[PDB]
């Protein structure tokens, strides 16, 4: 599984299943969230821009 | 894809099961094997009975 965003219109393919309907978090110049990379296990802080 | 006329004296062990598709990154299946079989899996790797 992977994700597509951006200014597009999408028809899920015969073979693809829309798992999450994601909406990006707007972050202040000076605020942010902690993601975790499930692959890596890596947990970082993403701050500054909207993510 | 198949349409299947079960011959006389056939039976579906577990009806119409769906193919495992494994959690891309972190989904795993662990499987024993009733009888010994060589290059038989989709891996073309032999396994001893119970292995």
């Amino acid at each position: 599984c992977w994700l597509i965003r951006g200014p597009l219109e999408y028809v899920p393919s015969a073979k693809v299943e829309v798992v999450e309907e994601r909406q990006a978090i707007p972050l202040d110049q000076n605020e942010g969230i902690y993601v975790q990379d499930v692959k890596t296990g890596k947990v970082r802080a993403v701050i500054g821009s909207t993510y | 894809e198949k349409s299947f006329f079960l011959q006389p004296g056939e039976r579906l062990e577990r009806g119409i099961q769906d193919v495992y598709v494994l959690s891309e990154q972190q989904g795993l299946l662990l499987k024993a094997l009733q009888p010994l079989e060589e290059g038989e899996s989709e891996e073309k790797v032999s396994h001893q009975a119970g292995d």
